Parts: structure tokens; C-alpha cells; sequence
């Protein structure tokens, strides 16, 4: 029955990290009295922890923003290729945002070029699409949410070559349509472009805030 | 104000993993933007990253087990110093409401018919059991409906005969 | 930054015991979480044991759990690996490793500082 106790605390650790927060510590032993033939176990902890503060912000790598708008599908130093069997090109741009404190630069191509036809303001024959899938009940949490589906005058895209093989290095290009056409179709319910319909959503549940729900 | 600093934000659950300790300001704990903080063990673990929307949660169970209902899912703006897309503070949420359909009908019930004749007594000596059954088909139940009560009453009968 | 020196290896019979020690740089010792690795002939390097900066939290590989014990002496800038019931499959070059840990109770499996190694050979 010998009562053990703590000895002297050792040297404190220096702050491990060069940015932000870290943790320093001190180590003590139960070496001077020592519990012999039983007793207790020195009463407490052989380890203290402490937070150290370097007060300097940390590297954060930049992240890509979303891609911009596609450029028009025209040719440089020419005119336009609207409503014509001429494949062109168009470009798109990104922006690296958020890079601070010697962080890593954004990895990848900041530009994007793809091949295109042009149906910008092109009068195209059209046909009414079938009923779209029912949308979301809007407004969520607001008074009387309603869904919405719609039929729209879908243009008949012209039967062009979707794959255009260029020479030089024999590069074949997946060509996709660009532009807002002018779809021509017969009226359905007094409307030429889009006729929709709304229906109210049944048995709407109340929105309860998850931090207000846990508490 | 001091705060509990943690070393890792789980993001899959929104929990504060790996406690660095406490008694330290939020600006210093969020210099390392991979860290996270919360006040005590009450909850709401917020990462030290710039504020970004989390993942959309799973859809809530449909408000009724029948016909067209409605179901919710949430998304929480998590981060520190800044705003999410749409003038949203860190901690505010966004909901999506969708019409669900677990099943189609919901049970209307049927009515009983006329009682069947009493069955003979279950034994020929001393005392037994007299059963009386009916059917649930006046009108018949549709989908998941059922008639209220029981379809077979059971009483006792005395045959007045010794074994 | 930090240098690591292993010691205590040698030739042991099967079932015997061996105690390795790893000396690290004195001024930066309590900053780094530390551990033991080994690389057998013809095999990749594999995790053996880890210890936090505290010496209070340990982690072990399943192949050595119950036989090996990692300890830390924060008075004398050393860690130790007490290897009991040694088998011929434990023959490897044993490496001491050091890794930066933000918390003092965190055990690591990824390390960016490595010693030159100590040879342990177990004969049957
Ligand atoms: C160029 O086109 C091919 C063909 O695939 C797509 O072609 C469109 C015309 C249309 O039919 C679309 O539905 C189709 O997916 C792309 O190659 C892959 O094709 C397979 C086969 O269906 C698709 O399942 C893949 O999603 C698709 N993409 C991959 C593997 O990334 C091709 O990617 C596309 N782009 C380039 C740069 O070549
Ligand atoms: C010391 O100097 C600072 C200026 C930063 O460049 C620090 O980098 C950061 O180090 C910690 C771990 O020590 C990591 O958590 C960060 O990811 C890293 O940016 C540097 O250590
Ligand atoms: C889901 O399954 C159905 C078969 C019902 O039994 C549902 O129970 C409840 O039925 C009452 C009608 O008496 C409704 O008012 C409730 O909306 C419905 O919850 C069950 O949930
Ligand atoms: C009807 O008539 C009675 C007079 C008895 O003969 C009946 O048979 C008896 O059935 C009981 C069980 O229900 C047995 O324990 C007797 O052994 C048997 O005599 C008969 O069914
Ligand atoms: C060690 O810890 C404290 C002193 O720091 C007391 O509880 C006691 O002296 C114990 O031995
Ligand atoms: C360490 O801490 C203090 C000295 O700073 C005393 O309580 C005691 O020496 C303990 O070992
Ligand atoms: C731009 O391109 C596509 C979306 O059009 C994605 O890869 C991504 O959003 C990128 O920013
Ligand atoms: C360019 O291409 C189409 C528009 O024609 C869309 O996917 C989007 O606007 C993209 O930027
Ligand atoms: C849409 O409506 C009918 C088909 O439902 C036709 O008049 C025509 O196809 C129009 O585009
Ligand atoms: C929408 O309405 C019905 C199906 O619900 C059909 O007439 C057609 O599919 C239309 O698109
Ligand atoms: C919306 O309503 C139902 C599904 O809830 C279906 O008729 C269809 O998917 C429509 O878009
Ligand atoms: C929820 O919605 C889509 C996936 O359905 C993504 O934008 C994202 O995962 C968001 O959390
Ligand atoms: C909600 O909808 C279905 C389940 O009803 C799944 O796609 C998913 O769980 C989503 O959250
Ligand atoms: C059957 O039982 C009685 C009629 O016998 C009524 O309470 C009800 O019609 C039920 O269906
Ligand atoms: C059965 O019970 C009585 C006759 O015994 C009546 O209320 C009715 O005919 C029911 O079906
Ligand atoms: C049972 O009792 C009598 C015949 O014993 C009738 O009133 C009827 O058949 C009932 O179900």
C-alpha cells in the first residue's frame, strides 16, 4: 500500500505546424514515489495537451470555376455559317478562383474548343414534343406548392454529317448543334412555343430546420 | 469567442472528427482551411473551407403510403467566412419537394353479409362449441380493405347426453 | 529536417525476442508522430506499428498484434519496438519513420521521413 504521485513535467513541445493550429504537449512520469504493492495509480493523467497558434494563414489551392458561355459558331475573318452545311468551331473559357498563400495553381486546360453547326435564328420546321417529366413542387416550404410539366415546339434538326473528318493530322471532329433556332409548328392551345400545365402537390410536409430538429 | 477546433471535417456525415482541443479563436483555427469547428458538443460542425453547398440528402419517406404524396430532401450550406450561391449564410438550408407515389389506392372497407346457418355442436356428449361463420362480400372490399369485427362467432352448446 | 537512426537488429533464433530502438533529432522530437515499417526480401514495405506524439495511443498491423509492442520515451528522444515470438516471416529490414501530426494523440500510417534501416534476420 504505497501511494504513487506525479513527477516533474518535462519540456514543452514547440508548435508543430507553420500555419493555422497545432497541438503542443508536456510529458510527466510517475517515477519519484511509484505505487508499490498496490496503492492507487498516481491520480490523474500523465499527459497534458495544449493548442498553439501561429497566426499565419495556410495555402489553399485554387479551384476551377464553371465554364463560360460558348463563343458563336462563326469563322474568323469571314461572315456566318447560319442555316448552312458548314461545320465551324467555338471556344469556351474558365477562371481559376480561390488560390491564396502560395497554393497550387489550377490543373487542366483553361480553354475548350469543340466543333459546331449554327442554327442561330434559323427557321426550322418543328413538332410538338410529348409531356415532359413533372418538375419539382415549387415553392418548397412556401404556400401551396405546385408541379409543372410542359410540351415545347422541338425543332427538326437538319440531317447533317455529325462527324467531319479534316486532314492535316487526320482529325475527325464530333460536331454538335449550337444556337437558338426559330421552330415553326402549328398552334396547340393558342400558343406556338410552349404550353404547360400545373397541378398542386398533395399532403405537403412542413419544413423543419435540421439544426432546430436535432435540438 | 473561443471554439472547439477539430482537424477533419467528414463531409459525408457533417461530423467533427479528430479533436484538436478548445480555448482558441475561430480565425486561428480556420487558417488551415481543411479544419473544422463547433461550439461544445451541441453540434453543427462547420468546415474552415470557403462556403460551399453540401450534397443533397436522401429523400424523406413519402408523406402517405398511398396515392400521390410529397417528399423532401435538404442541403446545408457549410463553410466559414463567405456565402454560398444565392446570398446564403453558413447554416441556412435549401429544400426540394417532389411528388412521390408509394402505392395507388388507399383502403375503403366492405360490409358484412347475412349470417350463415349455425354449424352443429362440435361434440355429441356433454358440452362443446357452436360456430357461426359469415363472409365479407356485401359489398366486397377493394384493394386493402377489410370488414370491421370478426367473421366467425363461437358459442357453447349443451347436447344433454352422457358419454 | 529530422534524422532517424535505427539500432538493435541482428540474428535471432525462431521464437526469440529482439528490441529495436530509434533515435531521432532532439530539438524537434515531440513534433513528429512515429512508427515502424519493414521490407522483407521480394516484398513491398509494410506497416508494422505506429505511436502518437503522446506515446499513449498505439496502432498495430494484424500480423504483429499481440507479439509486438511499440513504446515511446519522451525523456530520451527514442521509440522502441519490443518483438516477441519471432518467426522466419519476420525477417526484414526494419525502418523507423517520422511524420508530422497536428494532434498529439493521432497515429499515422503515412510518413515523409525515413531512416536507413536495421536488419533483423530470424532463423528456424
Ligand atoms: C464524341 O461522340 C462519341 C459517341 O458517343 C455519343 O455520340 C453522340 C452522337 C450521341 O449518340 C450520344 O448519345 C453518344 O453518347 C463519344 O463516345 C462515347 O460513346 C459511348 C457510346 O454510346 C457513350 O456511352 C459514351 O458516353 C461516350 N463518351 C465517353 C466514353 O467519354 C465521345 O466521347 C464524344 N467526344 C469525343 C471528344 O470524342
Ligand atoms: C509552413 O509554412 C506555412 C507558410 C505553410 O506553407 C505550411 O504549409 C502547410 O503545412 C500544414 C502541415 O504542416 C498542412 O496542413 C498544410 O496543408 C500546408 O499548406 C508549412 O508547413
Ligand atoms: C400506409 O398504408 C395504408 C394502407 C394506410 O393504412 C395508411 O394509414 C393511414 O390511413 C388513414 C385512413 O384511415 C389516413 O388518414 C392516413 O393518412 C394514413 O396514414 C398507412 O400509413
Ligand atoms: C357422439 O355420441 C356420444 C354418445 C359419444 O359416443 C361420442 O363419442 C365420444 O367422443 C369423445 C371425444 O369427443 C370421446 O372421449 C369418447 O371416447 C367417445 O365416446 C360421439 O361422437
Ligand atoms: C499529480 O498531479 C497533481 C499535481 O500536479 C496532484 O493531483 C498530485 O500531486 C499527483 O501526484
Ligand atoms: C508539472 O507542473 C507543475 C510545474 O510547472 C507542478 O505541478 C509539477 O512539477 C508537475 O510535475
Ligand atoms: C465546364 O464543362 C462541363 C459543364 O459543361 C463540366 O465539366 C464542368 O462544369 C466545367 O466547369
Ligand atoms: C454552350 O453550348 C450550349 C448552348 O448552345 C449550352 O450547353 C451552354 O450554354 C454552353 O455554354
Ligand atoms: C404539334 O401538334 C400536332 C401533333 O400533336 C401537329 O399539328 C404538329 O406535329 C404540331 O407540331
Ligand atoms: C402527355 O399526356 C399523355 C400521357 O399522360 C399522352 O397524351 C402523351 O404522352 C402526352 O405527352
Ligand atoms: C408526372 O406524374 C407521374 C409521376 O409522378 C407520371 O405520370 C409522369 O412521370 C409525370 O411526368
Ligand atoms: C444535389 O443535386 C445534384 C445531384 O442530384 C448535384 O448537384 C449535387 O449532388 C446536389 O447535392
Ligand atoms: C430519393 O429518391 C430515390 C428513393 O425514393 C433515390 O433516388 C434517392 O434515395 C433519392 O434521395
Ligand atoms: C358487419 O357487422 C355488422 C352487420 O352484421 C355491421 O356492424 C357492419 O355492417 C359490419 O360490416
Ligand atoms: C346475423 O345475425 C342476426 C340473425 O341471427 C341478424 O342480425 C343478421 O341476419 C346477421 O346477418
Ligand atoms: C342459427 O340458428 C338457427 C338454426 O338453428 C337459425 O336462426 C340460423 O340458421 C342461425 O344461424
Amino acid at each position: 500500500g504505497v501511494a504513487g504521485g506525479w513527477g516533474p513535467w518535462g519540456p514543452v513541445s514547440p508548435c508543430p505546424v507553420t500555419c493555422g493550429l497545432g497541438q503542443t504537449m508536456e510529458q510527466r512520469t510517475c517515477n519519484h514515489p511509484v505505487p508499490q504493492h498496490g496503492g492507487p495509480f498516481c491520480a490523474g493523467d500523465a499527459t497534458r495537451t495544449h493548442i498553439c497558434n501561429t497566426a499565419v494563414p495556410c495555402p489553399v489551392d485554387g479551384e476551377w470555376d464553371s465554364w463560360g458561355e460558348w463563343s458563336p459558331c462563326i469563322r474568323r475573318n469571314m461572315k456566318s455559317i447560319s442555316c448552312q452545311e458548314i461545320p465551324g468551331q467555338q471556344s469556351r473559357g474558365r477562371t481559376c478562383r480561390g488560390r491564396k498563400f502560395d497554393g497550387h495553381r489550377c490543373a487542366g486546360q483553361q480553354q475548350d474548343i469543340r466543333h459546331c453547326y449554327s442554327i442561330q435564328h434559323c427557321p426550322l420546321k418543328g413538332s410538338w414534343s410529348e409531356w415532359s417529366t413533372w418538375g419539382l413542387c415549387m415553392p418548397p416550404c412556401g404556400p401551396n406548392p405546385t408541379r409543372a410539366r410542359q410540351r415545347l415546339c422541338t425543332p427538326l434538326l437538319p440531317k447533317y454529317p455529325p462527324t467531319v473528318s479534316m486532314v492535316e493530322g487526320q482529325g475527325e471532329k464530333n460536331v454538335t448543334f449550337w444556337g437558338r433556332p426559330l421552330p415553326r409548328c402549328e398552334e396547340l392551345q393558342g400558343q406556338k412555343l410552349v404550353v404547360e400545365e400545373k397541378r398542386p402537390c398533395l399532403h405537403v410536409p412542413a419544413c423543419k430546420d435540421p439544426e432546430e430538429e436535432e435540438l | 469567442d473561443p471554439v472547439l477546433c477539430f482537424t477533419q471535417y467528414e463531409e459525408s456525415s457533417g461530423k467533427c472528427k479528430g479533436l484538436l482541443g478548445g480555448g482558441v479563436s475561430v480565425e486561428d483555427c480556420c487558417l488551415n482551411t481543411a479544419f473544422a469547428y463547433q461550439k461544445r458538443s451541441g453540434g453543427l460542425c462547420q468546415p474552415c473551407r470557403s462556403p460551399r453547398w453540401s450534397l443533397w440528402s436522401t429523400w424523406a419517406p413519402c408523406s402517405v403510403t398511398c396515392s400521390e404524396g410529397s417528399q423532401l430532401r435538404y442541403r446545408r450550406c457549410v463553410g466559414w467566412n463567405g456565402q454560398c450561391s444565392g446570398k446564403v449564410a453558413p447554416g441556412t438550408l435549401e429544400w426540394q419537394l417532389q411528388a412521390c407515389e408509394d402505392q395507388q389506392c388507399c383502403p375503403e372497407m366492405g360490409g358484412w353479409s347475412g349470417w350463415g346457418p349455425w354449424e352443429p355442436c362440435s361434440v355429441t356428449c356433454s358440452k362443446g362449441t357452436r360456430t357461426r361463420r359469415r363472409a365479407c362480400n356485401h359489398p366486397a372490399p377493394k384493394c386493402g380493405g377489410h370488414c370491421p369485427g370478426q367473421a366467425q362467432e363461437s358459442e357453447a352448446c349443451d347436447t344433454q347426453q352422457v358419454c | 529536417q529530422v534524422q532517424l537512426v535505427e539500432s538493435g537488429g541482428g540474428l535471432v533464433q525462431a521464437g526469440g525476442s529482439l528490441r529495436l530502438s530509434c533515435a531521432a533529432s532532439e530539438r524537434t522530437f515531440t513534433i513528429y508522430a512515429m512508427g515502424w515499417f519493414r521490407q522483407a526480401p521480394g516484398k513491398e514495405r509494410e506497416f508494422v506499428a505506429a505511436i502518437s506524439r503522446s506515446g499513449e495511443n498505439t496502432d498495430y498491423a494484424d500480423s504483429v498484434k499481440g507479439r509486438f509492442t511499440i513504446s515511446r520515451d519522451n525523456n530520451k528522444n527514442t521509440i522502441s519496438l519490443q518483438m516477441n515470438s519471432l518467426k522466419p516471416e519476420d525477417t526484414a529490414v526494419y525502418y523507423c519513420a517520422a511524420g508530422r501530426a497536428i494532434l498529439v494523440h493521432t497515429t499515422k500510417k503515412e510518413y515523409d521521413h525515413w531512416g536507413q534501416g536495421t536488419q533483423v534476420t530470424v532463423s528456424s
